[PDB]
C-alpha cells in the first residue's frame, strides 16, 4: 500500500580498504525511504577503521579516476583535522549524501558523479567528484552551493583538484 | 511494521471557510516521534505547517498559519488532525503528514523542509487536496 518517493537518480554506496577486489558494493537505492533504510543500518564514518572510505556514486559510475565519467573530472576537497572527527565528520558526510541525492546544484547536477569520505589517522577528507574540471561555470557553482550547505565561513577557502593533477595544486578556489 | 500515513478530509471551500484534515498512521506509534503536516502549493516547493509530539502534547506552527490552524492527535486511534479556519488562496495546496528522518530530528522542521524538502522525511503520505474558492 505505502508509496515510496523516487529520487532523480539511482545511487550506489561503496566501501574501500587499502591492500577491484579491494572495493565492495554496500547497496543501491532510488527512493527516499530505501536511502534512510540504508543509512540507519550502516556504521557511521567517525567509527570506521583508519584507511577506509565510503563513496556515493550514480548508478553505472565506478568511484575511481579511470572511470570514463571521472577521467577528465576533479573534486572539491574538504580537509578535517583530528579534533573535527567527533564534531563535524558524520554531520558533513550526511549533508554531502543529501546534497547529491537531493539534486541540489540546479543546472549543473548532471556534472556531479558522486562523493567520497576518507577516514585517515593524520586527518579526514570529504570530496564531491564532478565530470569535467575545465567547466569553470559548472565546477564554480557546485563549489559555492556545497560550501553554503556545509555552513563554512566566507574566510574558509576550499580548492578543486583535477584527478590528473592528483595522479602524481587546484584549478579553482571558492 | 507495514508503515502507512493516509491523509483525508480535503475538499473545496469558499474564502473564510473551515475544514478538519485527518491522517490514519500504521506501523509505528505517533507517541514514539513527532508528526509534521506539510503542504505543496501549485507549482511551488514543500512548506512546513505544524508539528505535534503526542508523547508530551507539545506543538509548533509556521508563522503563516499561527492563530488559524490547530494540530491535534487521538493517541487511541493513532490519528493526527489539522483544524483549519479563515482559509484563503495562500492555503490552497495538497497536505501531507510526514515523519522527519532520525538523523535530522535535532534540526527544526522549518529548516529540514526548506533545505532537504521531500528527502528530509523517512515516511510521508500521498496527501489530501485543499482548494479555496
Amino acid at each position: 500500500h505505502y508509496i515510496k518517493h523516487p529520487l532523480q537518480n539511482r545511487w550506489a554506496l561503496w566501501f574501500f580498504k587499502n591492500d577491484q577486489a579491494n572495493l565492495r558494493l554496500i547497496s543501491k537505492f532510488d527512493t527516499v525511504e530505501d536511502f534512510w533504510a540504508l543509512y540507519n543500518h550502516i556504521q557511521l564514518s567517525s567509527n570506521l577503521m583508519p584507511g577506509c572510505d565510503y563513496s556515493l556514486f550514480k548508478d553505472g559510475i565506478e568511484p575511481m579516476w579511470e572511470d570514463e565519467k571521472n577521467k577528465r573530472g576533479g573534486r572539491w576537497l574538504i580537509t578535517l583535522n583530528k579534533q573535527q572527527r567527533r564534531s563535524d565528520l558524520d554531520r558533513f558526510w550526511l549533508e554531502t549524501l543529501l546534497c547529491l541525492i537531493g539534486e541540489s546544484f540546479d543546472d549543473y547536477s548532471d556534472d556531479v558523479c558522486g562523493a567520497v569520505v576518507n577516514v585517515r589517522a593524520k586527518g579526514d577528507k570529504i570530496a564531491i567528484w564532478t565530470t569535467e574540471c575545465e567547466n569553470r561555470e559548472a565546477v564554480t557553482h557546485i563549489g559555492r552551493v556545497y560550501k553554503e550547505r556545509l555552513g563554512l565561513p566566507p574566510k574558509i577557502v576550499i580548492g578543486y583538484q583535477s584527478h590528473a593533477d592528483t595522479a602524481t595544486k587546484n584549478r579553482f578556489v571558492v | 511494521s507495514e508503515v502507512q500515513l493516509v491523509e483525508s478530509g480535503g475538499g473545496l471551500v469558499q474564502p473564510g471557510g473551515s475544514l478538519r484534515l485527518s491522517s490514519a498512521i500504521s506501523g509505528f506509534s505517533i507517541s514514539s516521534t513527532s508528526i509534521d503536516w506539510v503542504r505543496q502549493a501549485p507549482g511551488k516547493g514543500l512548506e512546513w505547517v505544524a508539528r505535534i509530539s503526542p508523547s508530551s502534547g507539545s506543538t509548533s506552527y509556521a508563522d503563516s498559519v499561527k492563530g488559524r490552524f490547530t494540530i491535534s492527535a487521538d493517541t487511541s486511534k493513532n490519528t493526527v488532525y489539522l483544524q483549519m479556519n479563515s482559509l484563503r488562496a495562500e492555503d490552497t495546496a495538497v497536505y501531507y503528514t510526514g515523519r522527519v528522518a532520525k538523523a535530522l530530528n535535532s534540526r527544526s522542521p522549518s529548516f529540514v523542509v526548506n533545505t532537504y524538502s521531500s528527502i528530509g522525511f523517512d515516511y510521508r503520505g500521498q496527501g489530501t487536496l485543499v482548494t479555496v474558492s
